């Protein structure tokens, strides 16, 4: 049957600062877990963080906020603009 | 002071039995300041007050440390 992963989405981004770079499939199986997890460790702090307030629908602010919680310091601060964009362009049009 | 029962507390001071002299009292109250709405206020305690007791005695992004 059919089964899906990420690496696709990971391999445009490779040729996206990498267009001349390789990657093996043992390195790719990492970044499928590697991925997933990253999702899963703010996805429940977000889904947690909505139980803290009594509300009752993830946004994300939630989401901006649970990334506050994991990702350190400057890095925090790239990922949330980049995050800001995206809805921002997405909002736009 | 927020309190005007102590600010008359406090001058009546050296007027008392005993004295000897006119008692001349300067309070310093700072011009276009909130101390304005304090002694405004004060005096709000202070009337809420008095006209009983006369009564009373009468009657960043893309810059990555690496």
């Amino acid at each position: 049957s059919r089964k899906e992963s990420y690496a696709i989405y990971v391999y445009k981004v490779l040729k996206q600062v990498h267009p001349d770079t390789g990657i093996s499939s043992k390195a790719m199986s990492i970044m499928n877990s590697f991925v997933n997890d990253v999702f899963e460790r703010i996805a429940g702090e977000a889904s947690r963080l909505a139980h803290y307030n009594k509300r009752s629908t993830i946004t994300s602010r939630e989401i901006q906020t649970a990334v506050r919680l994991l990702l350190p310091g400057e890095l925090a601060k790239h990922a949330v603009s980049e995050g800001t964009k995206a809805v921002t362009k997405y909002t736009s049009a | 002071d927020w309190n005007p029962q102590a600010d008359l507390q406090a001058m009546d001071r050296a007027h008392r039995i005993g004295q000897k002299k006119q008692v001349k009292v300067f309070r310093l109250v700072t011009d276009n300041s909130v101390e304005e709405k304090i002694l405004e206020r004060a005096t709000q305690k202070l009337r809420l007050d008095q006209l009983v007791i006369q009564q009373n005695r009468t009657s960043n992004p893309t810059k990555r440390e690496r």
